[PDB]
Parts: C-alpha cells; structure tokens; sequence
C-alpha cells in the first residue's frame, strides 16, 4: 500500500525514503530497515570536515569518523 | 514556598485540546509543529494514534530537508523536533541523529561567534532560541562548551546589557536548570545556580497587578520554568496562585486559540514542564481527545477597520470592510483586493508572519509591529487578532 520511489515497512506500514536503506540505523519498526580551518578550529581525520576545538572530546561524535572523541582520555 | 498551579475543570482543558485537534490532520511540512507534538504529550489528554503519524512526519520532513523541499526547517524549530523525540521517550541516535546534533551545535557556535568576545553583538536569531537550543541538547544529554553558556549568562546575570522579555528569561531559566540537573557546567555550576535565582526575581518582579507574568501569552512559559524548582525567602506560591486567577480569567476570555501558545500552556494544566523531557513518562494515561462538534454560527453583520501604515511615502490609510469576527490578516487580504495595498507574510510555528508591508521588506533587527489604537501593539499576530469595528491598526516598522 506504498509508493514506487519511496519503501514499506512491515509493522506500521508507514512508508520511509529508501536513501534510508538500510543505513545501519533503524529508522523503522519491525527493522526491514585545500581549504584551510579557521584559527581555533580543527580538521576532521578521514575527511575535510572542520570542527570547533572545543568540540574535542566533548562526549559526541561530531566527525564522521568519530576522530575528535578518540584519545578520550587524558589526564590534564 | 513552591509554584502550584491547582488544577482546573476538565472541560476548559478539552476545549483547549479540541483547538489543537485540527493540527493533527495537517501534515504539509508548512504546517508540521513539533512544539503541539511536545505540548500535547505534556499534557493530561491525547490524541491517539494520529500522534504516531504525526511525529512520523515531523521524523521525515525535519531528517530528509536539513540532511538533504521548500522551506527546510530553520535550527530554531530543529531544537523543539528534539523535544518532540524525548516526548517519545526517544534519544537522538543514529548517523543521521548524531549529525542533526552537530548542526545545531554549529547554530549555537555561529550565534556565539555573532555575540562576540565582547558581549555587544547580537544573535543573528535570539536570545531566546540560544536558550532553547542549549536546552533541547541538554535534553539529549549532549554536551555543550562552557563558553557557549557564558553568552546565555552574561545575558541574564547582574549588569547585563540589553532588557529581555519574560519569556526569553524563562527559556533561560529551562536551559539553566536541565544543565544544573544533569551537571553538565562543572566550572559554571555556582554560576547557573546563581542564574536560576536571577531569572526567578526577574520573573516574579515582572508580575502584573492582573496577576499575568508580562502578559498573558508570556505566562505558560514563565510558569513552566517556576515549577522546576523551589524559591525559599520568596512568596512563590501566592504569585502562582494570583497568576492562576489571571490564567483562568483569560481562559474564560477565550485568550488562547494560537496552538503554539496552547502548547506551551497545556503541560502547566498538567503539572509539567520541558523539564520532564530529561525523565519522560511516555506512558501516562491521558483522556482521548474526540472532534468537537460544534455548529460554528455565521454572522450577517458587517464591520469597519482603518488600516494605516505611517513607516512608508506616501503613506496608506483606508476604511477596509469585512465581515464581523474577521482577522486583521482578512483585513490585508481585503486591502489587497481593493488595489493600493500589498504585503508578505512567512511561515512560522506561531503561525502567519508579517515581513513585508507595501514592497518593503523589515531589514536587520527590524520587524513590522501590529498596533491597534491608541498606540497599543497587539499580543496577537495577523492571523489572531480580531479586531472591533472602529478600530484602527497600525503596520509599523519598528528596530529593536
Ligand atoms: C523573538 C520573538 C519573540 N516573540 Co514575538 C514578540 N513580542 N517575536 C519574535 C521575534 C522575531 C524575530 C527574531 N529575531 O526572532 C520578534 C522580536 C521580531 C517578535 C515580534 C512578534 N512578537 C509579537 C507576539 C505578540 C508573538 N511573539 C511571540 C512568539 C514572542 C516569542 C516568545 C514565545 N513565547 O515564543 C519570542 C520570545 C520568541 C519566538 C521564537 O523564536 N520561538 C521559537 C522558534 C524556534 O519558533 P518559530 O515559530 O520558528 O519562531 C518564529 C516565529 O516565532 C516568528 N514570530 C515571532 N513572533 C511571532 C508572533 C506571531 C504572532 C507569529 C505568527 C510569528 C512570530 O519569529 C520567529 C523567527 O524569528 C509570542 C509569545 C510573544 C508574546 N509573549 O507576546 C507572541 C506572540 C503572542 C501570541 N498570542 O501568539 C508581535 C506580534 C508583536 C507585535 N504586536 O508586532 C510580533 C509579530 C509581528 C509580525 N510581523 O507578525
Ligand atoms: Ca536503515
Ligand atoms: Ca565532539
């Protein structure tokens, strides 16, 4: 009872985007589901991504791959 | 003493409800409003499974528009969506979730930079949303830097520049007390304690003889935030009590028909607050709400409103006609239909807002005021406000 370039779900039935499958979160149901930084910022590991330097070891993972809440924790 | 707001009859908090009830239906990403989801969760009546396909949407639209639309949501409305998700018993989570957070982290930072060193500058927003956005990450126990909290401080705290609106304080306040209750300052703690008290007697000094914290519509949200904890040397019970009495009489006056302010008014009826997001009761019973059935009556008389705007040359003043119980915005739309008169309004959570009167758009910390006579500015928005026949408004741009 869904559309063509959306997906169906299995227990509710509510239909959700498919640029939603299946990215490793469960966004339904059932579960069938160089530029440089600005001063006092800081640069992503795996990526471009920049980031403000207090967001470092702030308990989120605000990089893609999580590099500024690794080496969580020093001591000082 | 403590803030009580004893509870009132059932049927006046229904009535409240039924307004809201239409909402529900209403899923166009225009209309989506994820502060009647969180106020009718906080809330002692319910709307049953149509709250599922409700927050469904706000899930969709908010996810797919800020990590993909029309008119994607601004990171102000962003902050009340992750209300809505702890009114679900849920935490942010996921890829997705966990890089909405980091947007609204980013919002805070850009508003802290505008703020500056020197705490003269401006929010590109407000102080308001700076406080509701510290909140709804604070809700998620995500943690923001204590530089970020100094700007909301330094707001509040003694000396201070600027004057804030009861309302912004109380949003304050909310912000202050989710961090004190989930120790998340340590090296702001004495200070947010301090700001808590602060908020509080500016709040209560801001109490009206009619009993009203402000104004009416600046109430809820005040007595939300007086709720949350103790005021001891203070008289806070008989200042609730006597903004009961104001609460009440407005309700009575038919004061609250916008579904924002409903919103914000509805967990107060129910002993709760946006506190109660950080330890949510998802399940607590709550009276099914039914569609009222009431035979709306058509009126047959017809009123007369003038209509001036003094902020442009030439100015404009005309006699506009319209059917009695009419809002001023009905008033536009005839004045538009009469040729001479033009205007822009822009999508809210509040509803319809006014930007643009006659081809000229409110710049930079500027916005069209709505007045009515004699120089009193409206406590509703174009879409509310009812005005009498004789009356006059005034579109006014005004800098604040
Ligand atoms: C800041 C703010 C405040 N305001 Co103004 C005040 N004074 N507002 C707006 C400001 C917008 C600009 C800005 N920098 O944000 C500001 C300073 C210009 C202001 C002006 C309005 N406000 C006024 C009122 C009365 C409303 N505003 C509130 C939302 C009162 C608010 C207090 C409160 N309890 O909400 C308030 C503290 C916070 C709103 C917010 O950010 N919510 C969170 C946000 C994430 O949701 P949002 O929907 O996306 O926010 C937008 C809308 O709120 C819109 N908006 C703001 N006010 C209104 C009012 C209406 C009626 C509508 C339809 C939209 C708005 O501006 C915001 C975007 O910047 C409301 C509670 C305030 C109050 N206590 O009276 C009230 C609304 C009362 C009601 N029964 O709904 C005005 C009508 C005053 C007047 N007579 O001109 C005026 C609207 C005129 C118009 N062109 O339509
Ligand atoms: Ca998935
Ligand atoms: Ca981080």
């Amino acid at each position: 009872s869904c559309p063509p370039t959306k997906f169906q779900c299995r227990t509710s039935g509510l239909c959700v985007p498919l640029t939603w499958r299946c990215d490793r979160d469960l966004d339904c149901s059932d579960g069938s589901d160089r530029l440089a930084c600005l001063a006092g910022e800081l640069r992503c590991t795996l990526s471009d991504d920049c980031i403000p330097l207090t967001w470092r070891c702030d308990g989120h993972p605000d990089c893609p791959d999580s590099s500024d809440e690794l080496g969580c924790g020093t001591n000082e | 003493e403590m803030c009580e707001i004893p509870e009132m009859d059932s049927h006046l908090v229904e009535k409240l409800g039924q307004h809201l009830l239409p909402w529900m239906d209403r899923l166009s990403l225009e209309h989506l409003n994820p502060s009647i989801y969180v106020g009718l969760r906080l809330s002692s009546l319910q709307a049953g499974t149509k709250e599922d396909l409700y927050l469904h949407s706000l899930k969709l639209g908010y996810q797919q528009c800020l990590l993909g639309c029309q008119g994607k949501p601004s990171m102000g409305q962003l902050a009340l969506y992750l209300l809505a998700l702890r009114a679900n018993c849920e935490f942010v989570r996921g890829h997705k979730g966990d890089r909405l957070v980091s947007q609204l982290k980013w919002f805070l930072e850009d508003e802290k930079r505008a703020i500056g060193h020197d705490h003269k500058g401006h929010p590109h927003t407000s102080y308001y949303q700076y406080g509701l956005g510290i909140l709804a990450l604070c809700l998620h126990q995500k943690r923001v830097h204590d530089s970020v909290v100094d700007k909301l401080l330094y707001a509040v705290e003694p000396f201070h520049q600027g004057h804030h609106s009861v309302d912004t304080a109380a949003m304050a306040g909310l912000a202050f007390t989710c961090l004190k209750r989930s120790n998340f300052n340590p090296g702001r703690r004495q200070r947010i304690t301090m700001a808590i008290r602060t908020v509080q007697e500016e709040i209560l000094k801001a109490q009206t003889p009619e009993g009203h914290f402000g104004n009416v519509y600046s109430t809820p949200l005040a007595l939300q935030f007086l709720m949350t904890s103790p005021m001891r040397g203070a008289e806070l019970g008989t200042a609730c009590l006597k903004a009961r009495v104001a609460l009440l009489a407005s309700l009575q006056d038919g004061a609250f028909q916008n579904a924002l302010m409903i919103s914000q008014l509805l967990p107060v009826l129910n002993h709760k607050t946006y506190i109660d997001l950080i330890f949510p009761d998802c399940l607590a019973p709550r009276v099914m709400l039914e569609p009222a059935a009431e035979t709306i009556p058509q009126t047959q008389e017809i009123i007369s409103v003038t209509l001036q705007v003094l902020s442009l040359l030439p100015p404009y003043r005309q006699s506009i006609s319209v059917l009695a119980g009419s809002t001023v915005e009905d008033v536009l739309k005839k004045a538009h239909e009469l040729g001479g008169f033009t205007y822009e309004t822009q999508a809210s959570l509040s509803g319809p807002y006014l930007t643009s009167v006659m081809g000229k758009a409110a710049g930079e910390r500027e916005f069209w005021q709505l007045l009515r006579d004699p120089n009193t500015p409206l406590l509703q928005g174009i879409a509310d406000y009812r005005p009498k026949d004789g009356e006059t408004i005034e579109l006014r741009l005004v800098s604040w």
